[PDB]
């Protein structure tokens, strides 16, 4: 017999202060008992389990469907935490084209990884005897049980330690481990590739691990986690948008799931309206009517999802490019590619929940998202193509009160272009009328007044029903914008209004703010000055609006 | 040569912080560095039974082309038991202070056996292809608060001759940094620094004297417009929260009526007297401003434009312990985030020299931008805490 190298065991403990599981065995039928006796007899003959005496106080229920199935949920609740087997799943666009990719089945190695001796007593289980007239057969696991908490992590760690020297001494190949399957790619000649595959089978056999000589069942196109992986390209598994006369809540969640999933390769997918219909529902069976906007959006989705689109694999020798387009209503779409017209992948970005926003902020956020995604997938920041002029960005970041930055980028003329819609002056405007504005409201009756007095004697006070102080302050500024020329100075005491306008929004939830924005767009020069209220600053008439 | 028992605070588990993504060059740099450290026994690979993790990344210090390994021990530091020196109040009063990196000395002292599993970190893989290279420390790690506490005795033994030789030189230690303050000449200071580094070998010019607290100043004009007077009343009204006797009624008296903003208003005599009294009041220090070692230090930064930044360190509102203006230009003329990050580092250093601890920052930047880019320009061995302000503060120009 050729000596088999031992696999190092991982020391395992239970959670602090807890004890091993002690669960009552399920009563089983006579046939199920016989099946489990045969299966456990074979497994004991193979070494996966061992018989134990009555001293072991722990027990885990067993079932059969034959096939044995041990329910380790309690022991899992009582087992220590392990380092996550995988932090995330890879993305196909990060893979690098290989001339040859082979699949090896290391499933028989799963039951060949030993379990820590001092922990085996916690895996004890009992087979009930026929008519319960004898003590049930007591077993414990000697290897990693499937369904136990630490089996995938310990298995992947052991396999990684086994594969480390082979991968080190063969840098011209690539080995990947996923569940009980290995994937070995190389650009070598097919003969050399099969040769090194045989070498890997031998190196794995030096630990007693058997890879089947049978030709594996997996073969291109590889279907994996909703993906199609081909020798030269990748895509998503076919996305079919169903034809529904009426759409319920689960139909809209499945449609937005298919659209979110398909958006990573299909450019231009929009999910704003369809997801908007699911806002604040919390009812799975509720039937919600479809808005016209959701109908046009769904039609555009069916037009985009008409024919299949594929993504290419990553070539590290070429530059990485990411191009962004604005879609309106806070929607953004982007393509990441290296060669024109051949996308590595695509995606979308929706604006965050906010009361006020502008296009430049959203474009910046999207750039940050694409940057993080690209560092994840490819390990580098891409060069950007953005629909915004260089001078626009320069004005924005030079004048913005917050620090901001986007990495290396170039302007691409693809409307709609992100632009600054208004710019407040830094100094008062000579020759322009000065509007001292103010507003006020009663907290009980919700009655208020908003208005202005100017240096030329122009005045206005308007009474308002069902309003607040902040609303009357904004309304005052709006009135001043309405009745003034193309250049105007505006004086207010509203720290609230200044807080809104200094954030430079181009869209808002409040229709009043949006009206103020529309007035600002029409102006040539606007200087907005702030003063403290109730300090006797003349012109600023608090008593005029509190009548 | 002998391990000291180290434990965590009662009821707290080890740190379990997600490793953020890294570029390929940083990953490779960490692979080389950690390979070398493993050959030196400073770290060792760990198995899946270790669930704890602390983030790691790579930087490049000043005047160097070699990569350096940075570990974000903030969570482990706040979860590590409190170790137990009064802060040298004369370090900030010294003429010059030099910062030295003594982090290599920690690697000669082994780490407590049972505590090593809490120092676990992960070199990540691109695209989650491999599980990531997992390590734990066997010696005192750089960045952990227990390293200077444990090494304090040996450091006293090494610095005892130099301290006995020069009683006029102040020596302070914070994390992996050694602050050496004196009053000598720049050349004599540099030769003395080489003397101390060769003294430490066989076993950053900073001038706090050129730093003072900044007063509130008011304009001096011969002619005031309506806008000028309005801004002045605004700034005086803001300053009245800090200074009691600030009076603005005589200046607000001039703003009576609805005049154009650019119209020149002559000051009355009462307004001149009021303004002069307010100047005299602003020339005095703030009443009842003390430091409390039990409270956090809060630092606020405002972006003033043209590479200028303002900052205030305080503990209670309107009770500033420090104020300053960082306008230095060092290869960051086109990058706001790099400027902000350098400013945060300098303010943290000043706070370390003055109080011996780092402040909590309020940063004028969106969370996503900062968290995306701040590691790109970080050069210090420590990391402070920070939060993000999304509403433009009105007081910005009042610090300009
Ligand atoms: C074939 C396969 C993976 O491929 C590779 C394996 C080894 C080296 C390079 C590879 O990819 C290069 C790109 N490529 C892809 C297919 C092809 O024919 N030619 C080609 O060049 C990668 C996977 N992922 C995503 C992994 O995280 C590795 Cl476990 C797989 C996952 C599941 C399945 C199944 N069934 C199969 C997987």
């Amino acid at each position: 017999m050729v000596p088999i190298s031992p696999i190092e065991t991982v020391p395992v403990k239970l959670k602090p202060g807890m004890d091993g599981p002690k669960v009552k065995q399920w009563p089983l039928t006579e046939e199920k008992i016989k099946a489990l006796v045969e299966i456990c007899t074979e497994m004991e003959k193979e070494g996966k389990i061992s018989k134990i005496g009555p001293e072991n106080p722990y027990n885990t229920p067993v079932f059969a469907i034959w096939r044995k199935l041990v329910d380790f949920r309690e022991l899992n609740k009582r087992t220590q935490d392990f380092w996550e087997v995988q932090l995330g799943i890879p993305h196909p666009a990060g893979l690098k084209k290989k001339k040859s990719v082979t699949v090896l089945d290391v499933g028989d190695a799963y039951f060949s990884v030993p379990l820590d001796e001092d922990f085996r007593k916690y895996t004890a289980f009992t087979i009930p005897s026929i008519n319960n007239e004898t003590p049930g057969i007591r077993y414990q696991y000697n290897v990693l049980p499937q369904g136990w908490k630490g089996s995938p992590a310990i298995f992947q760690s052991s396999m990684t330690k086994i594969l480390e020297p082979f991968a080190a001494q063969n840098p011209d190949i690539v080995i990947y481990q996923y569940m009980d399957d290995l994937y070995v790619g190389s650009d070598l000649e097919i003969g050399q590739h099969r040769t090194k595959i045989e070498e890997l089978r031998q190196h794995l056999l030096r630990w007693g691990l058997t890879t089947p000589d049978k030709k594996h069942q997996k073969e291109p196109p590889f279907l994996w986690m909703g993906y199609e992986l081909h020798p030269d390209k990748w895509t998503v598994q076919p996305i079919v948008l169903p034809e529904k006369d009426s759409w319920t809540v689960n139909d809209i969640q499945k449609l937005v799931g298919k659209l979110n999933w398909a958006s990573q390769i299909y450019p231009g997918i929009k999910v704003r309206q369809l997801s908007k219909l699911l806002r604040g529902t919390k009812a799975l069976t509720e039937v919600i009517p479809l808005t016209e906007e959701a109908e046009l959006e769904l039609a555009e989705n069916r037009e985009i999802l008409k024919e299949p689109v594929h993504g290419v694999y990553y070539d590290p020798s070429k530059d990485l490019i990411a191009e962004i387009q604005k879609q309106g209503q806070g929607q953004w779409t982007y393509q990441i590619y290296q060669e024109p017209f051949k996308n590595l992948k695509t995606g979308k970005y929706a604006r965050m929940r906010g009361a006020h926003t502008n296009d430049v902020k959203q474009l910046t956020e999207a750039v940050q998202k694409i940057t993080t995604e690209s560092i994840v997938i490819w390990g580098k920041t891409p060069k950007f193509k953005l629909p915004i002029q260089k001078e626009t960005w320069e004005t924005w970041w030079t004048e913005y009160w917050q620090a901001t930055w986007i990495p290396e980028w170039e302007f691409v003329n693809t409307p709609p272009l992100v632009k600054l819609w208004y710019q407040l002056e830094k100094e008062p405007i000579v020759g322009a009328e000065t509007f001292y504005v103010d507003g006020a409201a009663n907290r009980e009756t919700k009655l208020g007044k908003a208005g202005y007095v100017t240096n030329k004697g122009r005045q206005k006070v308007v009474p308002l029903t069902n309003t607040t102080n902040q609303k009357t302050e904004l309304q005052a500024i709006y009135l001043a914008l309405q009745d003034s020329g193309l250049e105007v100075n505006i004086v207010t005491d509203s720290q609230y209004a200044l807080g809104i306008i200094q954030a430079q929004p181009d869209k808002s939830e409040s229709e009043l703010v949006n009206q103020i924005i529309e007035q600002l767009i029409k102006k040539e020069k606007v200087y907005l000055a702030w003063v403290p209220a109730h300090k006797g600053i003349g012109g600023n008439e608090q008593v005029d609006k509190l009548v | 040569i002998e391990t000291v028992p180290v434990k965590l605070k009662p009821g707290m588990d080890g740190p379990k912080v997600k490793q953020w993504p890294l570029t390929e060059e940083k990953i490779k740099a960490l692979v080389e560095i950690c390979t070398e450290m493993e050959k030196e026994g400073k770290i060792s690979k760990i198995g899946p039974e270790n669930p704890y993790n602390t983030p790691v990344f790579a930087i490049k210090k000043k005047d160097s082309t070699k990569w350096r390994k940075l570990v974000d021990f903030r969570e482990l530091n706040k979860r590590t038991q409190d170790f137990w020196i009064p802060h040298p109040a004369g370090l900030k009063k010294k003429k010059s202070v030099t910062v030295l990196d003594v982090g290599d000395a920690y690697f000669s002292v082994p780490l407590d056996e049972d505590f090593r599993k809490y120092t676990a970190f992960t070199i990540p893989s691109i695209n989650n292809e491999t599980p990531g290279i997992r390590y734990q420390y066997n010696v005192l790690p750089q960045g952990w608060k227990g390293s200077p506490a444990i090494f304090q005795s040996s450091m006293t033994k090494i610095l005892e001759p130099f301290k006995k030789q020069n009683p006029d030189i102040v020596i302070y230690q914070y994390m992996d940094d050694l602050y050496v303050g004196s009053d000598l000449e720049i050349g004599q200071h540099r030769t003395k620094i080489e003397e101390l580094r060769q003294h430490l070998l066989r076993w950053y010019e900073l001038h706090p004297d050129k730093w003072t607290v900044q007063p509130i100043v008011l304009p001096e004009k011969d002619s005031w417009t309506v806008n000028d007077i309005q801004k002045l009343v605004g700034k005086l009204n803001w300053a009245s929260q800090i200074y009691p006797g600030i009076k603005v009624r005589q200046l607000s008296k001039l703003l009576r009526g609805t005049k154009a903003l650019t119209e020149v208003i002559p000051l009355t005599e009462e307004a001149e007297l009021e303004l002069a009294e307010n100047r005299e009041i602003l020339k005095e220090p703030v009443h009842g401003v003390y430091y409390d070692p039990s409270k956090d230090l809060i630092a606020e930064i405002q972006k003033q434009g043209q590479g200028q930044w303002t900052y205030q360190i305080y503990q209670e509102p309107f009770k500033n312990l420090k104020t300053g203006k960082y306008a230095r230009m060092r290869g960051a003329h086109t990058n706001d985030v790099k400027q902000l990050t350098e400013a945060v580092q300098k303010i943290t250093t000043e706070s370390i020299v003055i109080w011996g601890k780092t402040p909590k920052f309020k940063l004028p930047i969106q969370k996503e931008t900062w968290e995306t880019w701040w590691t790109e320009y970080w050069q210090a061995t420590w990391i402070p805490e920070w939060e993000f302000v999304n509403t433009p503060p009105l007081v910005k120009l009042w610090y300009q």
